[PDB]
């Protein structure tokens, strides 16, 4: 059934599983027309497909051409997501295929179930977790490959950089969800915290800066302070 | 006009014949039901006064043989049996009629209710859903599960309704996932009508049979099948006009006949709200929408 705070360690066991987040698949800017009506302009999007144990990210870039001449785009976006996840699973060797796919939004369940009918032993699950994967496009290298794309493209990343050399996948996931929750709540402030010291750089082959274990503790504290501050404002508490 | 004699009535029981019902007392000199209209299937059904659980009954067509009811004190139910001796049977019926020991099928001349509920229902199709090939009549009760319910346990006691599953490879062509899920026209017209049922009459017959088993026996799997067969049509953008017009008539008479006090358990809120207000066919079922809005506005 649903993935929640109760069954959280299941994310880091040895059963291959993927999170699918469709938030950033269909992205638009809303604008006025010459006649004073409102219209949308699509921009490139992406499917965020993440193995939370290994950090392997399958970033399928959704080029605006896939929307051309289609209707009901927010509906189609869920089916296109499910089509591309199904295609990814079929592309993986049998021993790399997931045993479970956890969708971050309940509206993805029926589309993904129908596209995965050929895989009756892959469980399609919702989650009660409120995961901040919408903020993936606040990671500069991810935003840059999506915006530059001129055609449909899959790009592979490790969203944990080399963290698993020093920390467990439980701790790596907690650091990722904290970073993304900060970027989601106050992007400008989070990015300031991550680049404030110019001596700490991002490796060419990495997404995040090369913090020492002590610097990660300082950063994580700065992100937690950012989130609580913002919260006291949202709710006047 | 045909007759189903009863050997006796040794236990107090409410006896149904189609949409009619009669209370019989323990050892009441009751010897059966006469003046049964020829041309339709019929159902004779039972609910014991001492155990109002297990409604049970028999679907039959008097054109197919001479049937009677006899209580079995070992298995504790009224059983239908066929009398193969025509002259013994005629002699039994004539005697019971002369002694006026039989209730008359109480049909009003103006009243097409039973025809309207069984228009497409044929005994030969019933005998394929309810498999007991040694008898020409079919036993159904409150507890019998469907082949679909069994997949999700005694196969010989099952209701073999056609399996309908909207999230199945049968329902969804590879490459047309969104199209086939949101518009079930290929599943309705190609898989079910052309493929399995052969024509709309057999589809409607099964839908009508499922409804009647739901209503007369409280058979939950039958109710599921009735709603699935409604939803498959209402969820198809492309349905022949004659089928939509016929479905509206079928459902109108079903909703008209349903006991007002059983709407809570016999009507699925999701399916009816979806079918009447959201589906491709939301504007195609005028008669059904009007009787549902006047009889059951709470469900909607």
């Amino acid at each position: 059934g649903a993935m929640n705070s109760s069954n959280y360690a299941e994310l880091f066991n040895n059963d291959i599983k993927l999170f699918v987040d469709d938030t950033n698949v269909y992205r638009v800017t809303v604008h006025k027309t010459f006649e004073g009506n409102v219209a949308t302009k699509a921009i490139n999007g992406c499917i965020f497909t993440l193995n939370p144990k290994t950090g392997h990210l399958f970033l399928k870039i959704i080029h605006t051409s896939v929307w051309a001449g289609q209707k009901r785009l927010s509906q189609l976006a869920k089916w296109k997501t499910a089509e591309e996840v199904s295609a990814l699973v079929r592309s993986l060797p049998k021993e790399e295929q997931p045993k479970q796919i956890i969708v971050t939004r309940k509206a993805m369940l029926d589309p993904l179930e129908v596209h995965m009918l050929d895989f009756p032993n892959i469980a399609i699950r919702p989650t009660e977790l409120r995961l901040p994967f919408s903020a993936a496009m606040s990671i500069d290298k991810l935003s840059d490959v999506v915006m530059k794309a001129t055609e449909p493209q899959m790009v592979l990343f490790n969203i944990y950089d080399d963290w698993l050399d020093r920390i467990s996948s439980y701790t790596a996931f907690s650091r990722l969800t904290l970073l993304l929750r900060a970027l989601k709540t106050n992007e400008e402030s989070a990015k300031m915290i991550l680049l404030s010291d110019p001596t700490i750089t991002i490796k060419s082959y990495h997404l995040w800066p090369s913090f020492t274990d002590e610097q990660w503790i300082t950063i994580e504290s700065q992100m937690r302070d950012l989130i609580l501050t913002e919260y006291g404002r949202k709710y006047n508490v | 006009m045909n007759t189903v004699p009863f050997t006796s009535a040794p236990i107090e029981v409410t006896i149904g014949i189609d949409q009619y019902s009669f209370n019989v007392k323990e050892n009441q000199p009751f010897h059966g039901i006469k003046d049964i209209p020829i041309g339709h299937v019929h159902v004779i059904h039972f609910q014991h006064a001492d155990n109002s659980s297990m409604r049970y009954g028999y679907w039959f067509d008097c054109r197919m043989g001479n049937f009677y009811i006899q209580y079995d004190p070992k298995d504790g139910l009224y059983k239908m049996m066929e009398e193969r001796d025509g002259a013994k049977f005629e002699n039994i019926v004539h005697n019971f009629k002369e002694r006026q020991m039989m209730v008359s099928y109480p049909k009003i001349d103006e009243d097409d209710t039973w025809y309207n509920l069984t228009e497409f229902v044929q005994m030969d199709k019933i005998r394929k859903i309810v498999r007991k090939d040694e008898n020409q009549f079919s036993y159904v009760d409150s507890s019998m599960t469907t082949v679909q319910e069994n997949e999700l346990s005694d196969p010989a006691h099952s209701l073999n309704y056609t399996v309908i599953n909207f999230k199945s490879r049968e329902a969804i062509r590879p490459g047309h996932e969104m199209e086939d899920f949101l518009d079930k026209s290929y599943y309705l017209n190609t898989v079910m009508l052309q493929g399995i049922f052969k024509n709309s009459s057999n589809y409607f017959g099964e839908l009508q049979f499922a409804f009647l088993n739901a209503m007369f026996f409280g058979n939950y799997g039958s109710s599921l099948q009735w709603h699935a067969m409604i939803e498959l049509i209402c969820s198809s953008a492309t349905v022949p006009k004659h089928m939509l017009d016929k479905l509206d008539e079928i459902l109108y008479y079903q909703i008209k006949t349903l006991p007002e006090q059983y709407s809570d358990i016999l009507l699925n809120e999701r399916v009816w709200n979806i079918c009447l207000y959201s589906s491709f066919q939301k504007n195609s079922l005028h008669n059904t929408e009007k009787i549902m809005e006047n009889k059951y506005p709470e469900l909607l």
